[PDB]
């Protein structure tokens, strides 16, 4: 809190890195995870207009 | 063909064991019926469609007070398919007329004559 | 994260939460360090978005976006 | 009695003790007081409520505005006690009821700004091929009030 | 629809609440006709009723002309400017006084789409949720797969 | 896979199966039905002992039902009407 | 989640009866309290009728067994006097 | 022709009025336009019913967003906060996760503790105290 206008709007939308091992994984529950992440449904922000999605590195 | 349905006398003789399940005794049976419409009366007969336009049924989900007589209970049983049935229990007795204002009806049948909203 | 205080009052009709915030230790920090088509391949792989965002739109649609919109906060 | 470690033996939620109520009531009382002297010593900022109002519920902060769609049999400008809070919290802290806190405990308190109609909607129904066209335009009323204050008492 | 008319945002005209409030219309504008007949209601008005509203809201001014510019109709003005132009073509008396207490009773900002039911300017006293909210820290700040 | 003529009419229909919310679903309705057989298996009179003892009020009801639909006459009229009509070119002296 | 709270002898619907609904919205600043809302008084006709007619219908079988009793006995009061002279 | 209407002037102008933000020969050509804008009268009326379905999911939506990252879900966090008689509805639940992010916090321990509650009482059967946030506050 008490953040600039500019900053604090910066911070709440800004898009994060995941790394997501896939050793010994299925590929559906990666997938599930990964998707869950692009979208941005793992933000509370989340809109389908506002592209919240965030990076996902599944190695 | 599809024809009006009678439903034999046997079904409606309560055992012991459903004495013991739901809360009802033989001997002494509740005074009045609580009916409600949980189903709707499309997609039935006009037979049944007239009994729940003539038992006060109109509206889904709103409680309905009948009497316990065979005659009530005969136009019950034609639509006992469309309708839940709960005996209207006392604990006080039938409200005095400056009690029957502040009255209410809980969901477990119960008609309380003394209605407060403040915790006990 | 998980550490909040719960608590029922005492004569049980309305809960009492308390949750002071968790300020970040001093020793989990780092110390501060100190043409047309190409363009849009570019910006896109820059920006991680695809080409299509990048090419600009007819005059129709030019126009009807809202030249002063209503600002809130 | 005894299974041996084995994948389905065990469950795969981790195990967890509840506390018995004795020192759980204990911890209880002392964060209740704790919290009562952070109420009546002012360690508090402003304060936000879950307020429900004429059939929905609000997240009403001081100094702030509610639009309500439909009269209030009320003046402008005459204040009014919002009943039924139902979430009151701080920075620090919060207070929910079961299902609502008590009047001696949560004063918030409101001013009718405006008493206004709503923007003139449309309801039309189509019905093709059997001539079905009705058009009606209904305005609703609305009023439009500001959240003055939101006061807690220390009382728990 | 919405999608063709304009919208704006609730907000009040001064931070109307605050403080006091204060009465954000500013004049009413009659102008009744003396020998007509859709202004029958607005002669009844201005005999019965315009009195009593006078003397109710003392914030306002009210100027009646007779032979109007137009026919019988209402100019309300506000405190930031606006004007709402009403007719009470062939009204009867109550229906003015209710129109025309309606006119007391708002402010004057367009009756446009309101986009929210509600206007808060600082809508977070926790802390408005950004995703390093609820992660946890690391030891001296280390992000996965990094040696050192 | 095509089926001839339509889904669900004809001959070769379309496979319908029935899950497990389904078979629940209809399950509580058949538990809230077996209630009702129970509430209607115990009555409180005879049928010679209702006889007759709503007569008064069905009776009563009905004659409510008939002095409402033989009091179907027109509506008054009234003098001040016409004049209050001719109220419609006040003007003021 | 409504079902468990069949269990509890609450309202199916926590907008039902209860202190959420029956309590009033709103008070003036001064304490006074508000012209009643609507709502609760179309509820209370509702709550009214239904306690009415529990009342009326108790009453009615109540009366139709009382004269059920009086008919078998004035019956055979009228038999044990056609057993003589 | 006797009497003919001079007016029908305002009449296309009243339907037309609505039209003019669209594409095309529909923003002036009232057959047209008559066409469009009674099928966008009938999509408004439509959208009301739409759009209070649509703000319900995106308010769960946020609230399985907010529960999932302190580790429960949104059927236990709803479920639990029924039965502590916590009547909060799901726009004001997704609103304080969004805005205030420690009430709702404080809402997912006690769904979580009520859960724990519910587990141990479900469980253990029979003449056993119940659990303190599980205390149920009668309303007679």
């Amino acid at each position: 809190s008490s953040f600039s206008r500019a900053p604090q709007q910066w911070a709440t939308f800004a898009r994060i890195w995941y790394l997501l091992d896939g050793k010994m994984q299925p590929p559906g529950k990666l997938a599930a995870m990964a998707s869950i992440r692009l979208q941005g449904l793992h933000k509370p922000v989340y809109h389908a207009l506002s592209d919240c999605g965030d990076h996902v590195v599944i190695m | 063909k599809f024809t009006r349905s009678r439903i034999p006398e046997k079904v409606f003789q309560a055992s012991p064991e459903d004495h013991e399940k739901y809360g009802g005794d033989p001997q002494n049976p509740h005074k009045l019926h609580i009916v409600t419409r949980i189903k709707s009366t499309r997609r039935r007969p006009y037979w049944e469609k007239d009994i729940i336009k003539m038992l006060g049924l109109e509206k889904a989900h709103t409680p309905q007070v009948h009497k316990n007589i065979p005659s009530v209970n005969a136009k019950l049983k034609v639509v006992k398919h469309l309708i839940r049935i709960k005996p209207l229990k006392l604990p006080q007795g039938l409200p005095a007329e400056e009690n029957m204002s502040n009255t209410c009806l809980k969901s477990t049948g119960e008609l309380v004559v003394q209605w407060h909203l403040k915790p006990v | 994260n998980c550490n909040v205080e719960l608590a029922l009052t005492s004569d049980g009709r309305t809960i009492v939460c308390y949750h002071p915030s968790v300020d970040i230790p001093y020793e989990h920090t780092k110390p501060i360090p100190r043409e047309e088509g190409p363009m849009i391949e570019q910006l896109s792989k820059m920006f991680f978005t695809t080409k299509h965002r990048w090419y600009p739109h007819g005059r129709y649609h030019r126009c009807r976006k809202n030249l002063n919109p209503p600002k809130d906060r | 009695g005894y299974v041996p470690k084995t994948s389905l033996s065990s469950p795969p939620w981790p195990e967890v003790v509840l506390p018995d109520p004795v020192e759980e009531t204990r911890h209880h009382a002392e964060v209740v007081k704790k919290v009562n002297e952070m109420i009546v010593t002012g360690q508090y900022g402003r304060l936000f409520a879950v307020v429900h109002f004429a059939s929905r519920q609000w997240k009403v902060t001081s100094e702030d505005l509610i639009l309500i769609g439909n009269e209030l049999d009320l003046a402008c400008g005459e204040r009014i006690r919002l009943e039924k809070v139902l979430l009151v919290g701080a920075d620090n802290f919060t207070l929910l009821g079961k299902p609502l806190l008590g009047k001696d405990l949560v004063r918030v308190e409101a001013t009718v700004i405006e008493k206004t109609e709503s923007w003139p909607r449309i309801i039309m129904r189509f019905r093709k091929r059997k001539n079905f066209k009705k058009k009606r335009i209904v305005t609703t009323p609305q009023t439009v009030l500001r959240i003055n204050s939101i006061e807690i008492a220390p009382c728990l | 629809t919405a999608r063709g008319t304009p919208s704006r945002f609730l907000a009040s005209v001064l931070h109307n609440g605050l403080g006091r409030y204060v009465q954000q219309l500013q004049r009413l504008s009659f102008s009744v006709s003396r020998d007509g007949a859709s202004s029958r209601g607005a002669r009844e008005f201005v005999e019965r009723e315009v009195i009593d509203f006078a003397r109710r809201n003392p914030g306002v001014v009210i100027y009646v002309n007779s032979r109007p510019c137009c026919v019988p109709r209402v100019v309300a003005e506000y405190l930031n400017g606006a004007v709402r132009e009403e007719s009470i073509h062939c009204k009867s008396v109550e229906e003015i006084s209710t129109l025309v207490q309606k006119l007391a009773d708002q402010s004057g900002l367009d009756v446009i789409r309101i986009r929210k039911p509600f206007h808060t300017d600082n809508p977070s006293i926790q802390g408005q949720w950004h995703p390093f909210t609820n992660k946890p820290t690391t030891f001296r700040g280390l992000r996965p797969r990094e040696v050192q | 896979g095509r089926i001839p003529g339509r889904q669900w009419i004809g001959k070769h229909r379309r496979p319908r199966f029935v899950s497990l919310r389904a078979k629940q679903n209809m399950i509580r309705r058949l538990e809230i039905e077996a209630e009702n057989h129970y509430w209607l298996s115990m009555p409180y009179m005879t049928r010679e002992q209702e006889r007759g003892h709503a007569a008064v009020r069905r009776r009563e009801a009905f004659e409510a039902i008939k002095a409402a639909a033989t009091s179907k006459f027109p509506p008054h009229r009234f003098i001040a009407d016409q004049l209050d009509h001719l109220n419609v070119t006040k003007k003021w002296s | 989640g409504g079902q468990w709270r069949l269990q509890q002898g609450l309202a199916a619907n926590p907008s039902g009866y209860g202190p959420l609904t029956e309590l009033p919205d709103w008070s003036y600043a001064d304490g006074r309290p508000a012209p009643p809302m609507k709502g609760q008084l179309r509820r209370k006709a509702e709550r009214e009728t239904f306690a009415r007619r529990v009342v009326l219908l108790s009453q009615e079988m109540d009366a139709g067994l009382q004269a059920w009793q009086l008919r078998q006995q004035k019956l055979q009061e009228e038999q044990r006097k056609q057993e003589n002279a | 022709l006797r009497n003919r209407v001079t007016d029908r002037y305002f009449r296309i102008q009243e339907v037309l009025k609505h039209a003019r933000h669209f594409r095309g020969r529909k923003n002036r050509c009232y057959r047209l336009a008559v066409r469009t804008v009674i099928r966008a009268f009938v999509k408004c009326t439509k959208a009301r019913y739409l759009k209070k379905k649509n703000m319900r999911t995106l308010w769960i939506n946020r609230i399985t967003a907010a529960s999932q990252e302190h580790g429960l879900k949104y059927p236990a966090l709803i479920g639990n906060l029924v039965k502590c008689q916590v009547e909060l509805n799901r726009k004001v639940l997704a609103d304080l996760a969004i805005y205030e992010p420690k009430t709702f916090k404080s809402l997912a321990a006690l769904a979580s503790r009520r859960r724990h509650e519910g587990f141990a009482a479900a469980l253990g059967d029979g003449k056993e105290p119940e659990g303190i946030f599980s205390r149920v506050v009668q309303y007679h």
